[PDB]
DNA sequence: GTCCTAGGACTGCAATTTTAGAGAGACGCGA
DNA sequence: TCGCGTCTCTCTAAAATTGCAGTCCCGCGCGCCGTAGGAC
RNA sequence: CCGGCGCGCG
């Protein structure tokens, strides 16, 4: 489930085989409202 | 959920609070009752206020 | 002889102590 | 040639106890005992 | 004229 790991980066290039080891890797160099309308409470209260 | 801007708030807490004195005051005074003791309403009043 | 002398009881509350919830990188097995 | 639950942690959300903090009538009288330790 | 311990009174 490693390709779950590329949503944490850009995702660049990566897919066939071995690029995704990788860089995987190598990521870690880097590291309606009724507001204000009185009335209509006035009426819902009764 | 009924009522929104203040009513909302205004409402239920006043309705929370006359509701909580009244009995508050019913409470106290039941139990000196229970024992005869005789004090005014009034010097609990000031005390659940 | 002594003369300086160096283990209640109840409530309140934040602080662990887990329990749990998800969860993923590398993977041994496998299609 | 990769794909699949998944081995081995892994990091934190959510209760679950748990170790302090705080407090626990008022006003009077009397007595005793401290003030210790050690090289002279 | 300082604190502890004990015993009391209302």
């Amino acid at each position: 489930e490693l390709k779950e790991e590329l949503e944490a980066q850009g995702l660049p290039i990566d897919g066939t085989r071995n690029v995704l080891y990788q860089r995987v890797q190598k990521a870690r160099r880097i590291n309606k409202l009724h507001e204000g309308d009185t009335e209509f409470w006035k009426r819902r209260f009764l | 959920r009924i009522l929104g801007i203040p009513w909302g708030f205004l409402i239920g807490a006043e309705l929370t609070i006359v509701q909580s004195r009244i009995s508050l005051v019913n409470k106290i005074q039941k139990v000196y009752r229970s024992q005869g003791v005789q004090i005014h309403n009034r010097h609990i009043e000031i005390i659940v206020r």
